[PDB]
């Protein structure tokens, strides 16, 4: 149980909830100067699945924020409603959008209380948050099931996160990262990590966050808009095989 | 419509001395222009050293004394001693402010002995503001008794006088003289005069008749 | 009754207030201050019932400073105004309603100066100038007469002085001395007090 | 009722009547309207005597616990705001209190007026009761922060005397106190009939 | 063996062992004796000290002007039940202005202590009481048990080594009725003495007495007020 | 009587309270030194990861103008304790207009932690806190709080991985001489943090408070200067004079 | 009266494939004007607006608490709101205070975001909707605006004429109400554009 | 055993065992044609005494939403009631009939309420929720975990794998509501251990006109491999 | 039977309550002595580092101007019970306007131990003060059992200290002599050099309030040892 320490000062339910995320789909984020994006993989791959929704794993929380999740999905549907309530409570209280760190603190204060108060299970969900505010600009955060958030410039959660992290360490070009550069890196990291090869456009989900005339924008790239990103990858690594 | 109060008459008096304390009262109980009974004393013995008088609405007079009697036993259980006059007074001050927004319509006078044998008289309002005094009157004729006590005990507006301390035999005659006169002008002051004297030897009682008109 | 006055300019917000607390007929204090410093670039001036003013204003300043502690940066004046107006309005149909008339003044690096008027019914409105009390009826005509949006600090203080001379002439109460304070990009500054040698 | 208090060079003076009244009848003329809250704090009584006494005894109960928990004597401002926030939770229910809190702390001589309505003001001169307006005049023409101690005593005594002369619900004795850095000290208890002789001829 | 760790569990033989174990906590306290004549009721206890240089534990408690108890078992249960009794008697004087009978108090005590025997999350009261009182039906001596049961008694002793006192009382019951107070107290003291070793004897320090009667409120005699009652005891050999 | 419940042991121990201190023996080292008009604490850094914004790894956290705080142990429990202390720092100015003192809020935090050792269904806060600050009368203060709800006052202390080795350092070194100026009070903390550090200087973060100033976190441009001064004063004394 | 403590005036009027909405710009206590740029029309989406006349506290409170619900709605939902449904949301919001009522009488005007047919509605302070097909009014000058819209309104009106109609009604109505005026603002909303105008009005 | 407990692998075991109770219930088919949705299931009795016109595995929630399940009928009758209440709450607030996706969300919330406390077991049912909103058909699949999936066709219960491969090899778009019923009955005929009668199955369809449970006559019509 | 406070042993015992007693011997030792001139309290501090300010180790405290406490055991239990005693002593003043006796403070503080909070308090306390009945010393135990004592020692070396007090104690002593005896006993149960920071000492006389000794007054008795 979660209200019990180990002799070595450990909390093993909090570690098992964190081990319950590698079973979930891979989701990464990439920060840039022009914007910030997310990239999830759709393990819901089947000939009879419909895909009615706008997006299955990218959830919009505010006019200036979205999130992606990995882990237990019921827990995600709980936390995504709580996030949307926190944002609107801040708006009602101040009539200004909530910054992209107060929301993460507010959700992590909920996640911390489940590791501490008797008969309830820690949320087996990690999250990534992308958003804009008038204090620090474009941001990217990463929550854990223990109630620990951290700011990042590029991170990955879920299956094969430790490999995408090593790739981003070896290909991120801080200070010179546009949004086309970030998507070109995403299509690479998400192809050198997926078990199913060739990276079908049906098997991914991408969202970009940008600004236009003092308004925030959160779009979702369509199928044909991602086919181009894929086609401009095998060409790129076919040229890195020409020089034999 | 239903008003929860009614004035049942009553008059009470207390005088303190260096080795004694008196608490007196009439015995008439009234209701408007009628008379309920002519044997209903307003004095109640609490301890061997302490006596209380109660005047006003009679239901509160009955409730409050029972509350006091139930608190004395709890004090004795917890502290293994009987209470003092000042402790009872300070406790009653809180019991009365417990009802600050629905008060006990009761005019109270405590009379007993200090912790070195001297007299002690504590007079209360219906909401618990208390005041140690040498003599105090309370009830319907309170406006009639206190001037003569101010004169014949405090020696006020009297020059070149012997400021003699009040002995018990003088105090008792004085106490009888004031009710004999309050029964002539106040219509609530009635049939008998109960007097409870407190001394180091114990507590006595005396009944003296008044006019039944 | 008590008097507040506020004036907004292109790069500043001037505010004043009387320094009088009063029992039935006598003045109990002449060194009184009705301003409450919420932040380095926000003020709150409050008038109303005796206890509601200090309780309400202390609550708001603590809940505004707690923002700075938790988050590391200030609240805007537009956000503090709506926090104040949300807490004044939740309490209105309750068992503890605050009867308080107040101004709010501040400066932000992005939006510039701001002045907000509020009534005891929690209706927020930003204006270029504003007043409270029975002196408003006299001193709002002078502001409408002589105020311009490009008014400078030195002329703003002269307009204020005229507004208070009109109180000393016509107003049925004394109001002998006044606090004066100004806000700008460099914070709050306690200007010299506009007094009147009545006695 | 009539009370007054002013703070000057050598601390705070406190004076008061001794009369209680229920309409036209004079119930008591030996009332102690200055409440010894602690050995280092003083109160006054004006309005509800039962309200003044109860809530200031409750204030004492918290001041002592403060001193025990923290091993430091409370301030005058803190002692005043305790009482104010306590009597603000009964606003409109019908309490009547007007009382000054007097004392010396690390900031200096302190004087604070607290009302059941919710006022809480710091000042150098205050008077409360029906006879307050008759004391304000004398105490205003006769004030100076550089007063001497006996002069301050005389001022307080004569202001209470002149207030008792006019007001009907004010009389009896004049009980005068003096707040210092070594605590407070009771000075006098002077009948108004005595001072009548000396201040007439 | 394994129907013992809870009071809500029966055994295959129809027994609750936690209650039987709570009854064993009365045998850990010092011995008390209770007895009654037709006019008076007496409790005599033997007090026990923790360190030699301390005061003896108080064994007899005042409940009202006509009821008093002597306790053997856990101190905390006794302190809770005494405060229950005191308020139940004050509640009777407040309403009816009469003293509460003793049968109607011990019935309430049983009704109170029956709950921990049946609901889980509460411990059975591991204290036994001997209750001496006087009402409109004469003197009474009541035993109260951790099993939520209670008995009306001519006399009784409870605590460690109380079978000796019980054996003594069982063969002198025919005298207690017409005994005066001195003889009754002496029978109690002798029954108590029968619980000691032959080494020890009764002393002012380790004897408390409680008496109630028609013209006598419940009084307690502890240290030097006991020496009248000790004078008269035959110096027993062994 | 063994692990897994806060009941007791035959020896008279509560092991779930010791196992929480064992979590405080697992975080990063955090030291604190009390001077006359400067008070300095420093905390080891958390091994940055080449793609992380370190603006959010705040180990040192202010509670009011006069009081500050540094913690070791669980990172999330720290945030709740710090917010619940920040609230009380303002509720204390509401209840009485005076500001707060260091012992008041230390006592409050310790009571909050004590409250979580009383019930099952509540887990103790797995942190300690060095709570340094100022007062009226300008008396510098330093306290240390453990999960069990115990608080003491210290001239200098340490918490985390390596506190058992920094305590010996400060035992051998802390005197009235090393608190002559502010620059000597800071060099002591630098040398103490060096005893567990990466032999760097970029793995250090120090803050200071004066009777006048508010909290002031240092930049590496001064940390490097202090560390170079300390490296020079040790190249000259320990080596070039022995 | 209550709602006359602050004043106000709101009107809505349909055309053919368009709709209008108008309000005065004054904020004042009983008889004193404080501010002349007070908001009383609030957007609730593109091609959908709402207007509020009554007690200003309740205006701001209702607008904020409705934007709360609308944002949560269109987040859970994946679609912008229809006017018929905003009407019922407001009705529920107001009937929740059936004995603590907000002192407002809203006016809604919009176009359905698929077929773009116009909609206009009115509600009372406890939420009885009123879906007319000509015009709706709420405020202190309700009779004066009924009298103008009854006489000037025509069934089919292009925006150039609808603007003139809804302006000449509002101006001549608020010019006979003492606590309404100090400016008039108008919104015209079509499938392709939203036009917004402030008008030359009396400031007495 | 316990439900508020993770395994070291990071699995919730009682949820996995509640899905095993779904995997052993009667089969249920679901197909989403272009102009409708079909729901079909096996309603077979243990004797000739059971009156089959008294209980229903196909139930309506509204005029335009309907249900089937695989697993436990007692658990089904709770979620039927809850869904019927939630639809009416939505109507009471908005005066619009609830969309088929919001009901699935609010019902998975109910299924998730029973996954987080101790002293409660999850539901032993999965659902298939058909609808017709905004001129488009819908079909979802709610699970005891609190998770839902939108399908074009699927099968739950006994032999839910071969019954799904059959649909993968024998289902496409450009169908209509009558070509899909034949396919659903053919997908049920795989597991039918006996002669399929009009009373051994139960069928419900949704379309522009709304949801309707077919009658035994209509079942016997298409049971002849007709349409 | 060992774990849980709602479980009786076959012999009718509560082992958790006894293990709460055993938590007192893990605390340093304290001594209290009655005398007709007053009461004394004397304790060891057990400083673990020279860096900690030993004045932050509250092992003797003021409950009121006429009652002082000395404790041994868990710190949290002690904080709770000391706050209880302080609050009760002032509620008594508020109601009755007099000083609570040491017996009644002890009685009221022991009533919290009678509450299964879910755990017995792991702390014993000595209460020294002056009443109408003169100087009084009391001892409270985790079982809520309290009794008047003439001399008592609690804590780690309570056995040897008690086995010495029974010899050096008589009911005729003075306070200066009892203070000397207490420190002589304290000297013998310490493997650290007795000094004016390793101990506290307090007294409560009739005509004087609670008074914790200073370094000067302490060294001026350490010298005559």
């Amino acid at each position: 149980r979660t209200t019990i320490f180990s002799p070595e000062g450990r909390l093993y339910q909090v570690e098992y909830a964190m081990e319950a995320i590698g079973h979930a789909g891979t989701c990464l984020g990439i920060l840039a100067n022009d914007g910030v994006l997310l990239a999830a993989e759709r393990r819901n791959i089947h000939k009879l699945l419909d895909e009615v929704f706008f997006s299955e794993k990218i959830y919009k929380l505010n006019e200036d924020m979205a999130c992606s999740v990995a882990g237990i999905t019921s827990d995600a549907n709980v936390l995504t409603n709580e996030l949307r309530l926190i944002a609107q409570r801040y708006l009602l209280q101040y009539q200004e959008p909530i910054p992209c760190e107060q929301l993460v603190t507010a959700l992590c204060d909920i996640k911390q209380a489940y590791t501490q108060f008797g008969g309830k299970r820690p949320f087996g969900v990690s999250l990534l948050y992308i958003g804009w505010d008038k204090h620090y600009g474009f941001q990217l955060y990463q929550s854990d099931p223990s109630g620990n958030y951290g700011g990042w410039k590029a991170t990955c959660i879920g299956n094969n996160s430790a490999a995408a992290v090593s790739m981003l360490k070896q290909d991120y070009k801080e200070g010179e990262m546009t949004l086309k550069s970030a998507l070109a890196l995403a299509i690479k990291v998400l192809n050198k990590t997926m078990d199913v090869s060739k990276l079908s456009a049906e098997k991914v989900e991408i969202a970009t966050l940008t600004r236009e005339n003092g308004k925030t924008v959160i779009r979702v790239l369509k199928q044909k808009e991602v086919e181009q990103l894929i086609k401009k990858h095998e060409e790129e690594e076919a040229k890195a095989e020409r020089e034999k | 419509r239903f008003s929860p109060y009614v004035f049942n008459g009553g008059t009470i008096l207390a005088i303190a001395g260096e080795d004694f304390a008196i608490v007196a009262s009439d015995t008439r109980l009234s209701e408007g222009f009628s008379i309920h009974t002519r044997d209903s004393p307003k004095c109640y013995k609490l301890t061997d050293k302490t006596v209380i008088g109660c005047s006003g609405f009679h239901g509160d007079c009955l409730t409050l004394t029972k509350i006091i009697e139930a608190r004395l036993k709890m004090y004795k259980h917890s502290n293994n001693k009987a209470m003092t006059t000042g402790a009872i007074a300070a406790m009653l001050s809180t019991i009365l402010y417990s009802r600050r927004f629905f008060p006990y319509y009761v005019y109270n006078i405590i009379g007993g002995l200090d912790e070195e044998g001297k007299g002690a008289v504590y007079s209360f309002d219906p909401v618990g503001s208390y005041q140690r005094d040498s003599f105090k009157a309370g009830g319907s004729a309170s406006a009639m008794l206190q001037p003569l006590l101010d004169n014949q005990v405090g020696f006020k507006n009297m020059q070149n006088v012997e400021h003699v301390p009040l002995s018990l035999d003088r105090a008792m005659r004085l106490v009888k003289d004031v009710f004999i006169s309050a029964a002539e002008r106040d219509v609530y002051t009635g049939d008998a005069l109960r007097i409870c004297i407190v001394t180091k030897e114990g507590i006595r009682e005396e009944t003296v008749s008044l006019r039944k008109d | 009754m008590e008097y507040l006055i506020g004036i907004q300019g292109p790069d500043y917000v001037l505010v004043a207030s009387d320094r009088v607390a009063a029992s039935n007929i006598v003045q109990m204090k002449d060194d009184h201050d009705k301003m409450f410093k919420m932040s380095e670039k926000i003020l709150l001036l409050c008038v109303g019932e005796a206890g509601d003013t200090v309780q309400f204003a202390e609550y708001i300043q603590k809940n505004v400073q707690l923002y700075k502690m938790r988050n590391g940066y200030e609240l805007s004046p537009t956000a503090a105004a709506n926090f104040t107006r949300r807490n004044l309005a939740d309490c209105l149909r309750s068992r503890t309603p605050y009867h308080v008339n107040l101004l709010l003044a501040g400066y932000d690096e992005h939006e510039g100066p701001a002045l907000y008027y509020m009534d005891y019914l929690a209706a927020l409105a930003k204006a270029p100038f504003a007043a409270h009390g029975y002196g408003a009826f006299l001193t709002l005509s002078i502001l409408d007469r002589y105020y311009t949006p490009t008014i400078s600090r030195e002329r703003a203080v002269e307009l204020l002085r005229k507004c208070l001379e009109e109180l000393q002439k016509r107003f049925i109460l004394n109001l002998p001395t006044f606090s004066v304070r100004i806000i700008d990009k460099n914070g709050i500054h306690d200007l010299d007090n506009i007094s009147f040698p009545k006695q | 009722t009539t009370t007054l208090a002013f703070k000057f060079r050598h601390g705070v003076i406190v004076a008061a009547d001794s009369r209680a009244t229920a309409g036209a009848y004079i119930a008591s003329q030996t009332v102690k309207k200055v409440i010894e809250i602690n050995p280092y704090l003083l109160g006054t009584m004006a309005g509800g005597a039962a309200d003044c006494s109860f809530w200031e005894r409750l204030l004492a109960r918290q001041c002592r616990i403060y001193e025990l928990r923290n091993k430091e004597r409370i301030s005058v401002a803190a002692a005043s705001k305790l009482l104010a926030n306590m009597v603000y939770q009964y606003k409109g229910m019908g309490l009547s209190m007007g009382t000054m809190i007097c004392g010396w702390d690390k900031r200096g001589p302190g004087l604070y007026y607290v009302d059941s309505e919710g006022n809480r003001i710091s000042g150098a001169t205050f008077s409360v009761g029906s006879g307050s307006v008759y004391a304000y005049g004398v105490m205003d023409r006769g004030y100076s922060y550089d007063l001497e101690v006996e002069q301050a005593y005389d001022l307080a005594r004569r202001a209470i005397y002149q207030a008792t002369y006019r007001d009907a619900y004010s009389g009896g004795a004049v009980n005068l106190y003096h707040v210092r850095e070594d605590g407070w000290i009771r000075v006098s208890s002077d009948n108004v009939a005595d001072l009548h002789e000396k201040y007439s001829g | 063996n394994q129907y013992d760790n809870d009071v809500t569990v029966w055994s295959p033989q129809g027994r609750i062992h936690q209650i039987e174990y709570a009854m064993e906590a009365v045998k850990q306290g010092s011995a008390t004796v209770g007895l009654k004549s037709k006019t008076h009721a007496v409790l005599v206890a033997l007090k026990r000290a923790q360190s030699e240089l301390a005061a003896h534990q108080k064994k007899i408690l005042h409940v009202d002007n006509h009821i008093g108890i002597s306790i053997a078992g856990l101190t905390a249960d006794a302190r809770l039940l005494c405060n229950f009794m005191r308020q139940e008697c004050l509640d009777s004087r407040f309403v009816f202005d009469r003293p509460l009978p003793v049968s109607r108090l011990v019935s309430l005590i049983g009704s109170k202590t029956q709950i921990p025997t049946q609901r889980y999350g509460r411990r059975p009261y591991g204290v036994g009481l001997l209750i001496a009182g006087y009402d409109d039906m004469g003197p009474h001596i009541f035993q109260t048990c951790p099993s939520a049961n209670y008995f009306d008694c001519r006399a009784m002793s409870i605590g460690a080594r109380s079978q000796s006192a019980r054996t003594y009382l069982e063969r002198h019951m025919s005298e207690f009725m017409e005994c005066n107070l001195n003889e009754l107290v002496k029978h109690g003291l002798r029954a108590l003495r029968e619980t000691l070793p032959a080494e020890q004897d009764l002393t002012t320090k380790n004897v408390s007495i409680g008496i109630v009667g028609k013209d006598l409120e419940f009084t307690i005699y502890d240290d030097d007020d006991v020496s009248p009652f000790l004078e008269g005891l035959e110096e027993r050999p062994q | 009587y063994d692990r897994a419940i806060t009941v007791f042991s035959p020896d008279g121990h509560l092991f779930q309270v010791e196992y929480a201190q064992e979590a405080v023996k697992k975080g990063s080292t955090a030291v604190g030194v009390r001077g006359r008009d400067i008070v300095v604490l420093g905390v080891e850094k958390k091994s940055v990861a080449k793609l992380q914004d370190e603006r959010t790894v705040r180990k040192i956290c202010a509670l009011d103008d006069n009081v500050c705080m540094a913690f070791a142990g669980l990172t999330a429990d720290a945030r709740i304790v710090i917010n619940r202390a920040r609230v009380e720092c303002q509720s204390h100015r509401l209840t009485v207009e005076d500001p707060v003192t260091v012992e008041y809020i230390t006592r409050y935090i310790a009571s909050l932690k004590q409250r979580y050792t009383q019930s099952n269904g509540r887990r103790p806060f797995g942190i300690s806190a060095l709570i340094v600050g100022f007062d009226f009368d300008g008396t510098p203060r330093l306290y240390q709080t453990d999960p069990s709800g115990t608080y003491h006052a210290w001239k200098a202390n340490a918490i985390g991985r390596g506190a058992k080795s920094v305590r010996e350092f400060l035992e051998k070194n802390y005197t009235d001489e090393a608190i002559e100026t502010d620059d000597l009070t800071i060099k002591l903390v630098i040398k103490a943090l060096l005893e567990v550090v990466q032999s760097g200087g970029k793995n250090i973060e120090l803050a200071v408070m004066r009777r006048d100033q508010s909290l002031k976190i240092l930049n590496p441009e001064e940390i490097e200067k202090y560390v170079a001064e300390i490296e020079k004063e040790k190249e000259e004394n320990e080596k070039k004079k022995q | 009266s209550i709602m006359s403590y602050n004043g106000g005036a709101v009107m809505a009027m349909k055309g053919k494939n368009c709709v209008a909405i108008a309000a005065d710009r004054r904020f004042g206590i009983q008889a004193q004007m404080v501010t002349t740029d007070f908001q009383k029309i609030f957007p609730m989406g593109d091609r959908l607006y709402i207007g509020l006349a009554g007690l200003a506290t309740d205006v701001q409170t209702v607008a904020q608490r409705l934007k709360f619900r609308l944002n949560l709605y269109e987040l859970k939902e994946g679609r912008q709101i229809k006017p018929y449904t905003l009407m019922s949301m407001v009705a529920n919001l107001l009937y929740e205070k059936r004995f603590g009522p907000y002192y407002t009488e809203p006016v809604i005007a919009g176009l359905d975001p698929k077929t773009f047919k116009p909609f206009i509605c009115s509600l009372d302070l406890i939420g009885c909707p009123m879906v007319t097909d000509d015009f709706v009014v709420s405020g202190t000058c309700a009779e004066q605006m009924y009298g103008m819209c009854e006489s000037l309104w025509e069934p089919n009106m292009d925006p150039d004429h609808l603007f003139e109609t809804i302006s000449q009604a509002m101006l001549n109505a608020v010019d006979r109400d003492a606590v309404s005026g100090m400016g008039v603002i108008v919104h015209i909303i079509e499938k392709d554009k939203i036009t917004t105008r402030t008008l030359k009005a009396r400031m007495d | 055993f316990s439900l508020t407990t993770f395994s070291p692998s990071g699995k919730l075991v009682q949820i996995e065992y509640a899905l095993a109770a779904v995997a052993g219930g009667a089969p249920s088919v679901g197909i989403k044609a272009a102009n409708g949705v079909v729901l079909a299931t096996e309603k077979k009795q243990k004797s000739i005494l059971y009156d089959e016109r008294s209980v229903h595995k196909v139930e309506p929630i509204t005029k335009h939403i309907g249900l089937v399940y695989s697993g436990m009928g007692p658990d089904y009758r709770v979620l039927v009631h809850r869904a019927r209440k939630l639809a009416q709450q939505y109507y009471l607030v908005y005066q619009e009939p609830i969309p088929t996706a919001q009901l699935v969300q609010r019902v998975a919330s109910v299924m998730q309420e029973y996954t987080q406390s101790g002293g409660v077991r999850p539901f032993g049912v999965s659902l298939l929720i058909c609808g017709w909103n905004e001129g488009r058909p819908y079909l979802f699949q709610s699970d005891p975990s609190g998770a839902y999936f939108a399908w074009k066709a699927t099968a739950m219960g006994k032999n839910y794998v071969n019954g799904k491969t059959f649909l993968e090899k024998r289902y496409n778009e450009d169908l209509e509501l009558e070509d899909a019923i034949h396919t659903a009955i053919l997908t049920l005929k795989e597991s039918f251990e006996g002669q399929m009668t009009e009373d051994n199955i139960e069928v419900g369809i949704c379309n522009e006109a709304g949801f309707r449970r077919l009658t035994p006559t209509e079942v016997k019509d298409y049971l002849a491999a007709i349409a | 039977y060992d774990r849980g406070v709602n479980t009786f042993s076959p012999e009718g015992r509560l082992f958790q309550v006894e293990y709460a007693i055993e938590a007192i011997k893990l605390g340093s030792t304290a001594i209290g002595i009655q005398t007709s001139e007053g009461v004394c309290l004397a304790v060891e501090k057990r400083i673990t580092s020279p860096l900690m300010e030993p004045s932050s180790i509250e092992k003797i405290v003021e409950i009121d101007a006429h009652i002082g406490c000395a404790m041994s055991g868990l710190i949290a239990d002690a904080k709770t019970l000391i706050d209880k005693a302080r609050v009760e002593t002032q509620n008594h003043w508020f109601t009755y306007n007099e000083t609570m006796t040491v017996e009644s403070v002890t009685q009221a503080v022991s009533n919290l131990a009678l509450q299964f909070m879910s755990r017995p308090f792991g702390v014993a306390l000595l209460f020294g003060g002056v009443d109408e009945k003169g100087p009084q010393l009391f001892h409270m135990d985790p079982s809520g059992t309290f009794v008047q004592c003439d001399a008592r020692a609690i804590g780690s070396a309570s056995e040897g200290a008690q086995s010495s007090l029974q010899e050096v104690y008589h009911k005729s002593m003075t306070l200066k002599e009892a203070i000397k005896s207490s420190l002589i006993i304290l000297k013998q149960v310490m493997e650290e050099k007795l000094n004016a920071t390793n101990i506290e000492l307090a007294t409560v006389q009739p005509g004087q309030n609670f008074h914790m000794f200073t370094k000067e007054e302490l060294e001026e008795v350490i010298k005559d040892i």
